[PDB]
């Protein structure tokens, strides 16, 4: 149908079979495997498995996920382990992508993946900077995006959008100073969610 | 090369003598002669030369006085009225002399250029009325 | 376009190309700045019948991910190995 | 000792300010420590307070030299979560303006690369061409740069009558302009002395450091997302991928110049193969209806009202979608919670990994070779910092 | 109060302090500190200036949008004083020179101009008036600067009886004519910090009892001029006839006048702020 | 309650790392005042350091202490390597922020905040 | 399909060797570059004589905002707040109430022109063509406050530029 | 005296406005349109506005892009090192008042909180022609200055 | 219908005007108060009521797709005119 995205059945079967393959080989760490309706394979693993799972996917002959495309974190405050660490990998040999996910909380360190992918060095610094997730055995873990001395982790869901402090130049002390934030116009929160369900296929149980 | 020099001399005559030639040279830094497409009510003159490359094929010679201001040396792009603004920026092919704008009685009869930095500048203010009416005590000391 | 015939030769020779065929300034070849009005077509869902939205609703055909394994044979690769690229037959070497 | 490269050149330059903390011994660079974040604006957190349409303009302002390519990446990600398909004419328009954008980026990448090295004349010749391509952007969108033209569902408006002929006129003469650029640089012994064997990166190191785009292809890696993982109609156009052999700045410079020629080759096919039809998905629950429908039909007005207030809801899910942006692989990890605002939007900027490799690529080079190496990576700190 | 001038906010840049102040002499040394403190808390500041607008640019960042308003005025034109003070709730006078010019002498800047500002301010209904005089002002002084300060201070008190008159000692600060004066070239001095005077002025606006009173702003320590000048050179790693006579005037003692402590301001020792003032040029005994 | 540690396996291990951080901060203040040419005294800078350590004295969670030490070391490096500018080092002192009323009556007069 | 950008082996016959030696010693490839810049000196420059000449624009150009009227003079805006809802920058602030004739009209219509991204989403969202981005782009000011437009400023912009705005809309409304 | 001062301001105002050497902070997008003003179509150099300068040789600073809190101290320091007379041109919504990142924790809501601004150029980005209009507006502002007339009347 | 208050300040079509004691009017000193003088309430009342011969009439504001959404107006009441809620034009059954 002209307006509907076509389904690719062959890639869904292929990625499912490879998902079982990885689950069978790494049972010590793999907690869940799923493939989305648009054919993206996700491996959910225990956080202890970061290095073994990423090394297997990089080096194994049937995996060869040589390129770390992205590494990010998602904050879900309702979860006991609020932070979800997402690794997106690319295999040039098999022209395929895979997503590997794990989790942690505010006080639990994750193992640095710099040994597996040098690309991860700055990504982990950004996750530390913006979410406050510590990576153990990182060559140089420090803020990368925020200002020096910045307090808090702005990408956390409970960090306010405009922050807590703002900058201006003060003539009395002849330097830029930081003061508690005041807004001439407050950001206008909108309630946009319709009170009618949109997607029955995703309904949660009562 | 002789014909090139002739064209240079025809620009002096094309500007109505040497005084009018030096006038546009020092006002506009350009001595090209074009076809007078038209003139607006403020005295701006509009010229075209389709032999020139796109972007130079249309130009305006600004008026020396607009809205009580001396613009002999002080010209700027905000002095072009909207009807000619469309033609000068090549949004259209037809000058307002050929396709005049629709008449509306709320449309400004007098165009105004940029008024920033003058006593006629815009100053923002809240357009809404007071929200909370206070209580006014009585004027008698009954107490 | 107004350059004399000698200057055209001079800059042609200096550059080594025939610059006049491919001038980087635009003259009359451009489109007219006033155009006739368009009459744009409509999409495939502009029907008066046989057009129920439940037969063409892409969002409602999305599904939650398939769970292959949950904690709650021959070896495979994530896809067949990529085929080798073939060298250009247009200009293999620059 | 210890230095700090200036924020930017003395001449006008548009790619952002960098604080580069350098360790040197004699003329040699011992360590490069890029201190970024000087253009970090919290885009990803702002996107969480926007509907999916309201967030689209944030993508023009990332790699703000490749505006429509960034839009296309975001649109493909949203269209994938929506499970819809943009109409074929929109796909051809998106590939057409994707390649026009690739020309815009490569002109900026190559001529500012020469301008920083001191070869400044080609910059002026080639931004007259960029000026004419800005006119194409403004004619379809009304804006010279930040068009917000490509959207989930297709494109905002259809091409104005007469635009394609003008694009043909520009494309007719452009190869000569590339030829003049090559006359100044390609065989110039000074240019080669500044670029050949500078910033060599091995194929394996490039992959492990997360490089993409020309940073991979300069080292001989045969990878182009338009070929291997095609999107829109890129599988219906013919072009060659330029491949380098020595992995240095000079080979990457040649790759970008050849990619410009292939973009002209692709644009030629888009102009000839442009099909008729609508420009946005005929699905008024995603794409707003025509203004004439909105003013006549009750259903159309309701859908216009809701699309421009609440916005369309995206089924819950997460996708990583990437395209072959002019600067490398540009991707978005977009998370939907079922509402009309994204839950999370991570932006994968190709220059983020590339600038992380500057320390590696500059080992045992001179202080002025760092200028060339940041040049060959083509860094825009809008996308590096978000 | 009028609903517009009810205080609102947390006292920051975007808050509403409720103060609408016209500051004459805002483009000088003391003026830039007063405007800064007024704009800090979200006040409406009217800055009448005689000078070229380029010379008022450093004042623009000192307030939120619309909070600093500039006007032109002439010391000899009362109509340009009426326009400036008409809508204000306090008028602050900081006009002055350390020398006489061809067009203005000390009888102009310190007697005729302050009187005109006070006379027009009174006629317009301004509630609060702040006038700056001098600690050593006296009609018997050998300095014509200090003699005119005495006459002007006396005339301002007649014209605006509720005016608050402040009498500082020599003020030291980054832009002063005091420590910078010595660093560029029998007597006891009690210099006072610029920020202490500024806080004193700002609290005088807020404090009700401050109306109708005269204050003297002095530092915490009295120094012999020789030692003070000796200290500057050590710290710094190293004019007119009338100016010299002021620097040699001993700083009066006025226990009958209230001071900085009475307005809630603690005086800052010259020791803690000498490097700040003097570093760019690269502990004296305190009298009991 | 069995949790993965960061560095320290108990509070006594953590307190050691805390004291090393204090020594490093204590010794750097005189250099910080000089390199940045601050107008505070060395005693003022050290008092601030004590103030910052003091307001975390109630913590009894070794993981939280490790993060506090980890964050404190990063701040020291930024200062030691001169990544901080003069403005950054002086933000600990809030020189331009007027004192905030603390008692009930003072807060009642100014506004509604408690 | 791929191609090699730099995979050529130089010919080592004495003639080719001598050709490269002449290039090194006589700088011939440097002379060639001088020819290209010389050829430009004699080309016509691309510069236009601003402000007497102007860059070409199209009817779609997104410039300064304006509030529009019906031919009767009644305001088109009905305070529906769709533009305020869609504005990606939250640059629009609207308040409304029944007018003295009962009409649904705004009492406040502000656009912070220093928040606006000039994206045109408001004029797409407007159901009555009330708010538009006009063709004016030469309205820089000397103060920040002059860029905080209220309803009077925007209505004056509509009355000022309507002659050209209406023509631009007439030229593009069939693409919308 | 009165006549000479009037003609003398006329001279120095002519010289300073006819030779405006800019320092551009190419912070972000707006620097691209700034480059297009230097490109051949508009050729800012033809007005006397040179291409490259150096902070310590510049007369006008053009803040062309978003100013973040991290960048704010460095921008103020450059402004402080400029020799006078010096002017600041605020180009685009970000520098004007924060623009599309106005509500961000890491963005200065207008560069006029850090430096005094002479001209505000609206747009996101302002077209190269819009910036040129703002630059020629600053020349008119300088043409209006009266430094010696004011000085002579002190 | 612009008018001035006792202080001489023009009143806007929204009824705004700073009262006598309001300091905020200092912003207009040496400048001007921007006021649009084509009051829409007065202009729409100059339009003549249209006479139609049906109970229901439709209004799109004129211009077809350049007007407002098309609405239908009931004219059964003979004690008042039917007004368009978008553009304010009035209709009466004849
Ligand atoms: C010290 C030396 C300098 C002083 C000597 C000055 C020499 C006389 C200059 C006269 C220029 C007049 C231009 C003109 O003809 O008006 C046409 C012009 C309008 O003509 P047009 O319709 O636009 O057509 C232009 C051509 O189509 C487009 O133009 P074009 O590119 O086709 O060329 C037109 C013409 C223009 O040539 C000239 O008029 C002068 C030629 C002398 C060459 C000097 C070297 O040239 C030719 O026809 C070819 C022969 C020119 C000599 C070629 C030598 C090239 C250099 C040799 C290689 C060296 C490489 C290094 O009218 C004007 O605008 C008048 C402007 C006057 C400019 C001021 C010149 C004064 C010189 C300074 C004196 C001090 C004050
Ligand atoms: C010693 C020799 C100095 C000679 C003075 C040079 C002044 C040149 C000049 O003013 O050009 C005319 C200028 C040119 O006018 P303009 O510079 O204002 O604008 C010209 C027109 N546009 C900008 C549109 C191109 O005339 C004046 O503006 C008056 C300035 C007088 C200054 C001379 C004081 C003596
Ligand atoms: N600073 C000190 O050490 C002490 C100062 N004081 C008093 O403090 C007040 C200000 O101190 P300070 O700020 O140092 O003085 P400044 O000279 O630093 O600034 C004086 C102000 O007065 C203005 N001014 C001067 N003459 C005239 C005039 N003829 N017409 C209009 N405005 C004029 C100046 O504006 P422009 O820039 O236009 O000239 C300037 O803004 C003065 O009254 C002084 O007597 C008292 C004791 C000590
Ligand atoms: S153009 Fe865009 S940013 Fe500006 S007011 Fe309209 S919707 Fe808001
Ligand atoms: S301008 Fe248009 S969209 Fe905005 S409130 Fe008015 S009618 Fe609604
Ligand atoms: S104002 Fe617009 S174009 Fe300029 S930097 Fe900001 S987002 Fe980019
Ligand atoms: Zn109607």
């Amino acid at each position: 149908r002209p307006t509907v995205r076509p389904r690719n059945d062959v890639a869904h079967k292929q990625l499912s079979a490879f998902g079982e393959y990885v689950a069978e080989i790494l049972p010590k760490y793999v907690q869940q495997v799923q493939v989305s309706c648009f054919n993206e394979l996700e491996i959910c693993i225990h956080p202890d498995g970061v290095i073994p799972v990423l090394t297997f996917l990089r080096d194994h002959s049937n995996a060869q996920f040589k390129s770390l495309a992205d590494l990010t974190a998602v904050d879900i405050p309702t979860r006991q382990n609020r932070f979800e660490i997402v690794y997106n990998l690319l295999s040039l040999r098999f022209n395929s992508r895979i997503r590997v996910k794990t989790y942690t909380d505010e006080l639990t360190p994750i193992e640095s993946s710099v040994p597996v992918y040098k690309a991860a060095n700055w990504y982990e610094r950004e996750i530390w900077d913006m979410f406050g997730v510590f990576f153990a055995n990182h060559p140089d873990l420090r803020r990368i995006l925020t200002d020096y001395g910045f307090e808090g982790h702005p990408f956390r869901k409970d960090f306010p959008l405009s922050g807590y402090v703002e900058l201006r130049y003060d003539d009395e002390v002849k330097r830029v100073v930081a003061e508690p934030v005041e807004l001439a116009q407050e950001f206008r929160k909108f309630d946009l969610n319709s009170p009618w369900e949109a997607f029955p296929a995703y309904r949660q149980p009562p | 090369l002789l014909q090139v020099l002739k064209r240079g001399l025809q620009q002096v005559s094309g500007h109505g003598g040497l005084r009018g030639y030096l006038r546009v040279l020092f006002r506009a830094n350009d001595v090209r002669v074009g076809t007078l497409v038209g003139e607006d009510k403020y005295g701006n003159k509009y010229y075209e030369d389709n032999k020139q490359f796109f972007g130079r094929h249309r130009w305006v010679i600004y008026t020396t006085e607009m809205n009580g201001k001396n613009t002999f040396w002080d010209v700027d792009g905000s002095m072009v009225p909207p009807e000619w603004h469309r033609w000068l920026h090549c949004m259209t092919d037809d000058p307002p002399t050929v396709k005049p704008p629709t008449a509306r009685k709320f449309i400004w009869t007098n165009h105004k250029f940029n008024l920033s930095g003058t006593p006629q500048q815009y100053v923002p203010y809240s357009t809404t009325r007071k929200k909370i009416q206070e209580w006014v005590p009585p004027s008698t000391p009954y107490k | 376009a107004s350059a004399t015939r000698f200057i055209q030769w001079l800059r042609n020779w200096a550059s080594g190309r025939d610059l006049q065929a491919k001038l980087q300034l635009r003259y009359q070849e451009i489109s007219k700045r006033t155009q006739p009005p368009p009459k744009l077509p409509v999409g495939p869902s502009h029907k008066l019948s046989n057009n129920y939205y439940c037969t063409r609703d892409g969002r409602r055909e999305a599904m939650p991910p398939s769970i292959v394994m949950s904690s709650q044979k021959k070896a495979v690769s994530p896809a067949p190995p990529i085929k080798r690229w073939e060298l250009s037959q247009d200009e293999p070497y620059l | 000792s210890n230095l700090t490269l200036n924020f930017g050149p003395q001449h006008p330059a548009a790619h952002g300010v960098l604080r580069l903390v350098m360790e040197l011994s004699g003329e040699m660079v011992r360590k490069c420590d890029p201190h970024i974040g000087l253009l970090h604006r919290g885009t990803e957190k702002l996107i969480e307070y926007k509907t999916y349409l309201q967030a689209l303009p944030y993508f023009d302002r990332l790699d703000y030299v490749s505006m429509m390519c960034n839009e296309q990446a975001y649109s493909l990600a949203v269209e994938k979560l929506l499970n819809i398909r943009p109409p074929p004419r929109a796909q051809w328009i998106r590939v057409l303006f994707g390649e026009i954008t690739r020309l815009l980026n490569h002109i900026m990448a190559v001529t500012t690369h020469a301008l920083d090295i001191g070869a400044m004349t080609p910059f002026f010749w080639m931004f007259e061409e960029r000026e004419k391509m800005f006119e194409f952007y403004e004619r379809v969108s009304g804006a010279r740069m930040h068009a917000a033209y490509v959207r989930p569902g297709g494109v905002h408006q259809d091409l104005p009558l007469g635009l394609m002929d003008d694009i043909y006129e520009f494309s007719k003469n452009f190869s000569l302009r590339i030829d003049e650029l090559e006359e100044m640089l390609t065989n110039n012994r000074i240019w080669r002395n500044r670029t050949v064997d500078i910033g060599i990166v091995t194929a394996e190191d490039a992959l492990n450091y997360g490089f993409s785009g020309v940073m991979l292809r300069g080292s001989g890696i045969q990878w182009d997302l338009r070929k291997t993982q095609p999107y829109d109609v890129y599988d219906q156009v013919e072009f060659d991928v330029p491949i380098g052999s020595r992995g240095d700045c000079y080979d990457r410079y040649l790759c970008r110049v050849e990619e410009m020629r292939q973009s002209i080759r692709i644009i030629s096919q888009c102009l000839n193969k442009m099909p008729p039809g609508e420009i946005k998905v005929d699905d008024a629950k995603v794409s707003p209806p025509k203004r004439a429908e909105m003013k006549t039909s009750m259903e159309s007005l309701i859908h216009h009202f809701k699309l421009y207030t609440e916005g369309y809801q995206v089924p819950p899910g997460a996708t990583y979608t990437a395209i072959e942006a002019p600067k490398g692989e540009f991707g978005v990890y977009l998370v939907s919670d079922g509402s009309s605002r994204p839950y999370r939007c991570k932006i994968k900027a190709p220059g983020f990994a590339h600038l992380a490799g500057l320390d590696k690529m500059s080992k045992g080079h001179m202080l002025a070779d760092v200028v060339a190496i940041i040049g060959t990576q083509d860094i825009v700190f809008g996308e590096v910092d978000r | 109060l009028h609903h517009a001038v009810i205080p609102h906010g947390k006292g920051g840049r975007s808050s509403v302090s409720g103060i609408v102040a016209t500051v004459f002499g805002a483009t000088g040394f003391l003026g830039r500190y007063v405007v800064n403190h007024l704009g800090r808390m979200g006040s409406q500041v009217i800055v009448p200036h005689r000078c070229e607008p380029y010379d008022t640019m450093h004042l623009r960042p000192m307030g939120d949008l619309g909070q600093i308003i500039f006007m032109d005025w002439n010391g000899r034109d009362k109509d340009s004083i009426r326009r400036a003070v008409e809508h204000s709730s306090v008028v602050i006078n900081l006009v002055g020179r350390e020398w006489e010019t061809q067009n203005f002498d000390f009888e102009d800047v310190f007697v005729k101009i302050p009187q005109a500002i006070a006379q027009v301010s009174k006629e317009a209904g301004v509630e609060k008036f702040i006038h700056i005089s001098h600690l050593n002002a006296d009609i018997k002084s050998s300095s014509k600067y200090l003699r005119s300060k005495a006459v002007g201070e006396k005339e301002v008190r007649e014209t605006f009886p509720e005016a608050t008159i402040i009498k500082p000692a020599e003020i030291f600060g980054r832009e002063d004519r005091f420590l910078n004066y010595f660093a560029n070239i029998k007597t006891v001095k009690q210099p006072v910090y610029i920020v202490d005077v500024t806080k004193g002025i700002i609290n005088a606006i807020k404090d009700p009892d401050a109306r109708g009173k005269t204050f003297a702003f002095v530092g915490p320590s009295r120094y012999l001029l020789f030692d003070l000048v000796q200290y500057v050179f050590a710290v710094a790693h190293r004019t007119t006839r009338d100016k010299v006579e002021r620097i040699h005037t001993t700083d009066k003692i006025l226990p009958h006048l209230p001071g900085l402590e009475d307005l809630g301001v603690e005086a800052t020792p010259l020791e803690l702020k000498a490097i700040e003032v003097l570093r760019r040029h690269r502990p004296a005994k305190t009298i009991p | 309650t069995s949790v993965k540690p960061i560095f320290s396996r108990d509070m006594n291990e953590a307190k050691r790392r805390v004291r090393e951080l204090y020594r490093a901060w204590y010794r750097e203040v005189p250099n910080t005042v000089h390199l940045f040419q601050l107008d505070i005294s060395v005693k003022q800078g050290r008092d601030k350091v004590r103030e910052m350590f003091k307001k975390n004295a109630h913590i009894t969670d070794p993981r939280v202490v490790d993060l506090l030490v980890i964050k404190g070391k990063m701040e020291l490096e930024e200062t030691i390597k001169v990544w901080k500018q003069r403005t950054h080092v002086m933000r600990f002192f809030h020189e331009t922020e007027a004192p905030r009323p603390k008692d009930f009556l003072s807060k009642f007069y100014v506004g509604h905040d408690p | 399909t791929y191609k090699y950008v730099n995979l050529r082996e130089p010919s080592m016959d004495m003639k080719s060797v001598t050709d490269r030696a002449a290039q090194t010693l006589l700088w011939t490839e440097l002379i060639r570059g001088l020819g290209m810049t010389l050829s430009y000196l004699f080309r016509e420059p691309a510069t236009i004589n601003y402000p007497f000449e102007k860059g070409p624009l199209s009817p779609r150009f997104r410039g300064e905002h304006a509030l529009r009227r019906y031919p009767s003079g009644e305001e088109r805006c009905i305070a529906c707040k769709l533009c305020e809802a869609v504005c990606p920058a939250q640059a629009i602030t609207i308040e409304a109430e029944p007018r003295a004739d009962g009409s649904r009209r705004t009492t406040r219509y502000d656009i912070d022109m220093t928040k606006c991204i000039y994206c045109g989403f408001c004029q797409e969202a407007c159901p009555v063509d009330a708010i538009v981005e006009g063709p004016n782009f030469e309205f820089s000011t000397e103060t920040h406050e002059e860029l905080l437009y209220n309803k009077e400023k925007l209505l004056n912009n509509g009355d000022k530029w309507e002659a050209e705005i209406a023509a631009n809309i007439q030229a593009d409304y069939l693409y919308r | 005296g009165e006549y000479v001062v009037a003609k003398l301001d006329d001279l120095i105002n002519w010289a300073r406005r006819s030779s405006l050497w800019p320092m551009t902070f190419g912070l972000a997008c707006c620097a691209v349109e700034m480059m297009h003003m230097a490109a051949p179509r508009y050729d800012m150099d033809r007005f006397g506005v040179v291409f490259r300068a150096s902070p310590r040789q510049s007369d006008v600073m053009i803040v062309a892009g978003t100013l973040t809190n991290k960048m704010a101290p460095a921008l103020r320091k450059v402004y402080d090192q400029m020799p006078e007379p010096r002017y600041v041109v605020s180009m685009g919504s970000c520098a004007n008042g924060g623009g599309y990142y106005h509500y961000s924790y890491s963005v200065v809501r207008g560069c006029d909180r850090i430096v005094p601004v002479d001209i505000y150029v609206p747009g996101c980005p302002p077209t190269a022609e819009a910036l040129l209009y703002g630059i020629l507006q600053l020349q008119k502002k300088i043409k209006r200055e009266k430094r010696l007339r004011i000085w002579y009347r002190r | 219908g612009v008018r001035t208050s006792p202080t001489g300040e023009k009143v806007t079509h929204t009824g705004q005007v700073y009262d006598d004691g309001d300091y905020r009017k200092v912003r207009f000193v040496g400048r001007q108060k921007e006021v649009n003088e084509n009051f829409a309430i007065d202009l729409i009342a100059e339009q003549p009521v249209s006479q139609v011969g049906s109970r229901v009439i439709s209004c799109d504001g004129g211009g077809g797709a350049l007007g407002h959404p098309r609405v239908y107006i009931n004219l059964d009441k003979e004690t008042k005119t039917g007004t368009c809620g978008y553009c304010g034009l009035q209709f009466r059954q004849q």
